[PDB]
């Protein structure tokens, strides 16, 4: 039930421990320790900025309007959520995360403009 | 059909290097995680190496620098009952030292080990200290101990340390039993060469670890599953005197020896040592042939710092001859006494531009320690000899079970949920 | 009307100055000053992360689905909002804030899963 | 199409590149470099805090309930979005941004209180 | 103690002065160009002396 | 008369200096000091550093 305890569990089980890991992301001699702390903050903020760009700010589970390409993975839901742990899944689609991230950004950019014109 | 869903807080990580921090004077099992470990490519070792050296150097910054003592010394034989084993080991050296006032000098005599001095012009009365041509010696502060106090290394947020709990793990490859820890166990920075002292023991069997076992250019780290106790002594009663060589600057030296002069030595139980080697041989035969010959031999060459077992015993620096431990051939209440030399001028790390003077310790010295592993090199019939000159190997022996990874909490997967 | 000016006022009055305090949370010799600045940022981010975990990201007043236990405090609304300043209130329930924070996290975790299954 | 590429383009064109610039805001000798990094983080967080205060957290385009005063600028939409680049616009209304920011904060403070009383 | 000082012990052969060589023609072309541009800030029917 | 690696020894050294680096003392034509001996300590640049 602690940090990374679910690392060996199935994706559908591990997805219930997202707050366990989220809370462990934040907290001349002594300078390299400041560099490590500053860097940890910068890393954290980049992931948070990215979620904001995709329209997922403030949440751990975020649904989008980006469809899945089976060229990315053609496994079904029982193969992915009831087997392939998150470590296994990450390896399998590592080659596609930049394509997916680009498509999440493009979608949010269309959504924010369509919503401003409906408030007009 | 399926849509991209974004998840944050995902239990995923990647191998990474970072800066670990100290902790000096918690564990999660990860049930179905198998992880790939690789000691020798473990950067925790490189960090520990640099931190130990840096802390060592920092401790000498406020200590007396012995530049007034780079003078000619006039050395004669010590007028005492010196045994055969000690003839030529000590010299009684006179010199003109500075005092707290610039226009005054004092005549000082002291005892030096022969290893710390060198003749000038091949003259038998005039000697200089060993480092006067390469460096300034700094005297270690008498109030600061050399005790190897345990250090724990802790990860920064966003990182984690994984630990391998497999009792038969040899430093590389998959580890089926892995846990996550906040900070490592306390590791004592014991500095020694060919015999690893006061480390961790193997849980079940002697473990032989090598980056490439068939490569004779690599060292073999042997972890024992039982300690071998070694008793070291300097059986001479030293009278320690001091002088002021400057404005509040005191130099410490041995004035004299009370009683007879005898050689320093270490004792290893003969039977315990023979059992230890039998176990090492059985495991070597799993990498080498079974119907083979395993021979142990003494170190082949190099200076005193690498051909002997070097260690700090009660503040003194010992250089013990281990040919009595590694002289046997294994084909298909006695003790072993190992003679030891003592030095006051040492270089610690394999460096050229630094030297330290270890002030002598008053009285008679005895220390007891555990041999918890060996460092061997390899030349039918295989021959193994003691190695261990590079301190990074001492630290690999404790850090081999730990790995540092970076946490990567953001990821995506297909679901039936759409915005 | 300045920073902490409302500290001696009633909770229902002080609650109208939340932006006054929120804006004053952000901004070898000189190293201890960097440590103080890095630490101030880390503190700030932990409070913001915690609000996000509870589903209160981006707001100063956030209503939740966590009921009040009168074992925590059995005072009524006139006792709490028209007397007990925030300093007094903080002392009275200090023993219960970890229980309340845990219950806020548990609730948000159920809410995000119930909303993803209704978008399915 | 890169960072600040749209700087010379019209406001209505440049507004489509907001993610290009947003992503370039985040990433004794060596101390002044830490000071620069710590400062960059603090600057970033102040702008993000300010958007949160105004009720614009998590978005690049945010509509508000604050009307435009033509005392601030009396130009029409074709003058502003089909000419005056953002650099030109920033110069023209620089004298009024503190008035506008104050009015955005006041509006959000009324909105959060009106919404808590409708959930009651 | 490990501190070496370096110095010139001697000179082999004759002792001559160190010097630099600038092409005369290239230098005169260079100044002519500089003068033409100085005359855009200073008068045209002027004298420029180096 | 230069110092040596031992404090109680001296060595006689001769070297060539440029006149710009030395100054006469008391207007004496045999006795000169280095230029900086009255204002600073000179540090020798390391020969291994370009
Ligand atoms: C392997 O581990 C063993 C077990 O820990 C270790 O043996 C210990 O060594 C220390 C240091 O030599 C011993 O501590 C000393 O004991 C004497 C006798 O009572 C004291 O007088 C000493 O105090 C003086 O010196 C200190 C500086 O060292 C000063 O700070 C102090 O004020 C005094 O002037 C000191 O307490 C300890 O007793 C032994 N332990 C045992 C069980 O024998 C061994 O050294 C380790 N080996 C290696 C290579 O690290
Ligand atoms: C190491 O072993 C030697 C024996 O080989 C020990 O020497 C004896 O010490 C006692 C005093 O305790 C004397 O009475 C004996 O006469 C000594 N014997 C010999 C042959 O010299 C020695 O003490 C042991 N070691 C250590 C490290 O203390
Ligand atoms: C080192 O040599 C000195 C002499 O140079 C020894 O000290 C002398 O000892 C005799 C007795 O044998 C005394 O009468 C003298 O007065 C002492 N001289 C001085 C200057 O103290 C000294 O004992 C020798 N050191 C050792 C360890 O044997
Ligand atoms: C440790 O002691 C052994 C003797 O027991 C030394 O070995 C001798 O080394 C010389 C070369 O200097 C050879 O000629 C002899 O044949 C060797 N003797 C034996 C019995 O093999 C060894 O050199 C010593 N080691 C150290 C570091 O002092
Ligand atoms: C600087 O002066 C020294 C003498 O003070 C010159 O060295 C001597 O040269 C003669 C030959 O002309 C030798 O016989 C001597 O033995 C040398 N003396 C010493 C101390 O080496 C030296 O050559 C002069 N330097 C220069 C650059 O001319
Ligand atoms: C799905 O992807 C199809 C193939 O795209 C190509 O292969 C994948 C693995 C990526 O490497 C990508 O960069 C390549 O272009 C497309 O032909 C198909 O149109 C895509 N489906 C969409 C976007 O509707
Ligand atoms: C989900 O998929 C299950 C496994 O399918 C088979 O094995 C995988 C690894 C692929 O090679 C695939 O092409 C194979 O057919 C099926 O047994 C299961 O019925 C599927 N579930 C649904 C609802 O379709
Ligand atoms: C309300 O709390 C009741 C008592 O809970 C106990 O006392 C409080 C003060 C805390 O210390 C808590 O940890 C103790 O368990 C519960 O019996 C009651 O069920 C709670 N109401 C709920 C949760 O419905
Ligand atoms: C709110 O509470 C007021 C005070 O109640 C009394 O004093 C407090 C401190 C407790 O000891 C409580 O048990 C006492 O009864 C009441 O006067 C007031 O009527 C209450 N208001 C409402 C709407 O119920
Ligand atoms: C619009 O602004 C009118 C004039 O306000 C004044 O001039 C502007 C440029 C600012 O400097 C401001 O501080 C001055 O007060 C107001 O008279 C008018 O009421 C405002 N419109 C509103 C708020 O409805
Ligand atoms: C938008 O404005 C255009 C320009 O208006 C004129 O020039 C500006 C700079 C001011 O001085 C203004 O007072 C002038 O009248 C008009 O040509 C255009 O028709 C206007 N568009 C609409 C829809 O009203
Ligand atoms: C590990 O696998 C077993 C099934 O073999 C399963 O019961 C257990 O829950 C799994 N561990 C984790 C952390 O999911
Ligand atoms: C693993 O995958 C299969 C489909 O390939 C699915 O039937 C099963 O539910 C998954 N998990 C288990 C329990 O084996
Ligand atoms: C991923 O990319 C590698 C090349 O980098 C390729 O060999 C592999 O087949 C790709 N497919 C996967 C694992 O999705
Ligand atoms: C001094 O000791 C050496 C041994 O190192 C010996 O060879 C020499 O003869 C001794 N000299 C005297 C005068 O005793
Ligand atoms: C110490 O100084 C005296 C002169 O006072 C000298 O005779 C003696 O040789 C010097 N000692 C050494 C080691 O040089
Ligand atoms: C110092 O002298 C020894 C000989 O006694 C020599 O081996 C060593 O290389 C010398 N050190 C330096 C820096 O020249
Ligand atoms: C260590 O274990 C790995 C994996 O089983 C093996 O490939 C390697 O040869 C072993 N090395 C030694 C020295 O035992
Ligand atoms: C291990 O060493 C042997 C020589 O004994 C060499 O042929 C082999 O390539 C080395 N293997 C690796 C992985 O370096
Ligand atoms: C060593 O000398 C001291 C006097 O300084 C004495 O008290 C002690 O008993 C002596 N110890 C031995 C082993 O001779
Ligand atoms: C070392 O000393 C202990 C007592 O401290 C003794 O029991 C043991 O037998 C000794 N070991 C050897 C090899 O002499
Ligand atoms: C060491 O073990 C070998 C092999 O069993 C045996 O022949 C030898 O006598 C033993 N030596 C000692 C000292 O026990
Ligand atoms: C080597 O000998 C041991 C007995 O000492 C035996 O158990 C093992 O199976 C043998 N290995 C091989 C490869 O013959
Ligand atoms: C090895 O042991 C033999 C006796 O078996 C002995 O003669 C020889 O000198 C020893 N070698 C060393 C280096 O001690
Ligand atoms: C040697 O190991 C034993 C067993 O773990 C331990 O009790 C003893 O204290 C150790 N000896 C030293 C000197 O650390
Ligand atoms: C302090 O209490 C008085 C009533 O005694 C009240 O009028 C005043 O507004 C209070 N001050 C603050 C800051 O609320
Ligand atoms: C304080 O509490 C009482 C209820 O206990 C309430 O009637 C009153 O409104 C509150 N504030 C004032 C104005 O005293
Ligand atoms: C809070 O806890 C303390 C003990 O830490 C206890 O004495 C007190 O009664 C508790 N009640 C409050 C003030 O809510
Ligand atoms: C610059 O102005 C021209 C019209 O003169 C326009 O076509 C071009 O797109 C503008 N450049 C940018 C970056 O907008
Ligand atoms: C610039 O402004 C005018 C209105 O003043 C408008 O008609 C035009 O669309 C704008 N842009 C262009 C294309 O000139
Ligand atoms: C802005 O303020 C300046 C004075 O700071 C004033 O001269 C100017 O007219 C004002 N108007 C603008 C450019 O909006
Ligand atoms: C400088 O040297 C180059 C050859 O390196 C030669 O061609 C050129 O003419 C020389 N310049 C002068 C001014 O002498
Ligand atoms: C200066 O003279 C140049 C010709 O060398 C001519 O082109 C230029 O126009 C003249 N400028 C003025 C101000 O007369
Ligand atoms: C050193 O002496 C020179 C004359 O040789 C003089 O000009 C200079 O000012 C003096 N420097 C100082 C610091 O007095």
């Amino acid at each position: 039930l602690g940090f990374l305890g679910a690392a060996g569990s199935t994706m559908g089980a591990a997805s219930m421990t997202l707050t366990v890991q989220a809370r462990n992301l934040l907290s001349h001699w002594g300078i390299k320790q400041l560099q490590a702390r500053v860097l940890a903050v910068e890393h954290y903020l980049r992931d948070q900025q990215l979620l904001g760009i995709w329209g997922c700010s403030g949440k751990l589970i975020c649904c989008t309007n980006v469809p899945w390409n089976s060229s990315w993975s053609n496994r079904n839901l029982s193969e992915i959520w009831d087997n392939m742990t998150w470590l296994q899944w990450d390896k399998e689609i590592s080659n596609y995360t930049q394509i997916i991230y680009g498509l999440l950004e493009e979608s949010q950019n269309q959504q924010e403009k369509n919503e401003q014109d409906l408030l007009a | 059909n399926l849509w991209v869903t974004v998840y944050y807080g995902v239990p995923v990580w990647k191998d990474a290097e970072t800066t670990l921090f100290c902790a000096s004077d918690q564990e999660i099992h990860l049930e179905n995680v198998t992880e790939e470990f690789n000691m020798w490519k473990n950067n925790m070792v490189e960090q520990m190496h640099e931190d130990i050296i840096s802390l060592w150097d920092q401790s000498l910054k406020p200590c007396v620098k012995l530049t007034p003592l780079c003078v000619t010394l006039q050395c004669t034989n010590v007028t005492n009952n010196i045994t055969d084993d000690m003839r030529g080991e000590l010299k009684n050296c006179s010199f003109n030292a500075t005092t707290e006032l610039r226009n005054k000098r004092q005549k000082v005599y002291s005892l030096f080990y022969r290893l710390d001095i060198v003749p000038m012009g091949e003259n038998s009365t005039n000697y200089r200290l060993i480092n006067c041509n390469t460096s300034a010696i700094t005297q270690a502060c008498p109030k600061v101990s050399f005790e190897p106090i345990p250090i724990h290394y802790c990860a920064p947020a966003g990182f984690a340390i994984l630990k391998c709990k497999d009792k038969k793990f040899n430093g590389t490859g998959p580890c089926p039993s892995v846990s996550t820890v906040q900070c490592t166990h306390g590791i004592k920075p014991v500095v020694s060469t060919q015999l690893l002292l006061n480390g961790s023991l193997a849980e079940e069997e002697v473990i032989i670890r090598s980056e490439n076992i068939t490569n004779n250019a690599k060292n073999i780290l042997v972890q024992l599953n039982t300690p071998v106790q070694i008793n070291c002594t300097r059986p001479n009663n030293n009278t320690v005197k001091s002088i002021r060589i400057g404005p509040g600057q005191a130099f410490y030296y041995t004035g004299d020896i009370i009683g007879d002069i005898r050689q320093a030595h270490c004792n290893v139980s003969k039977a315990t040592w023979n059992e230890t080697l039998g176990k090492v041989v059985k495991q070597l035969r799993k990498h080498f042939g079974n119907n083979t010959i395993i021979r142990f031999a003494q170190s082949s060459g190099g200076d005193l710092e690498v051909t002997t077992h070097s260690f700090n015993c009660g503040g003194e620096f010992f250089y013990c001859n281990t040919s009595g431990l590694f002289n046997s051939t294994w084909i298909s209440n006695d003790s072993i006494t190992l003679p030891c030399r003592i030095k006051q001028i040492i270089n610690m790390w394999q460096r050229i531009g630094q030297a330290m003077y270890a002030p002598p310790i008053q009285g008679v010295i005895r220390c007891v320690s555990n041999i918890t592993g060996l460092i061997l090199t390899r030349d039918t019939t295989e021959t193994f000899r003691p190695g261990g000159g590079d301190m990074r190997d001492n630290w690999r022996s404790e850090l081999y079970k730990y790995k540092v990874v970076k946490i990567e909490p953001l990821g995506v997967a297909p679901t039936r949920c759409k915005r």
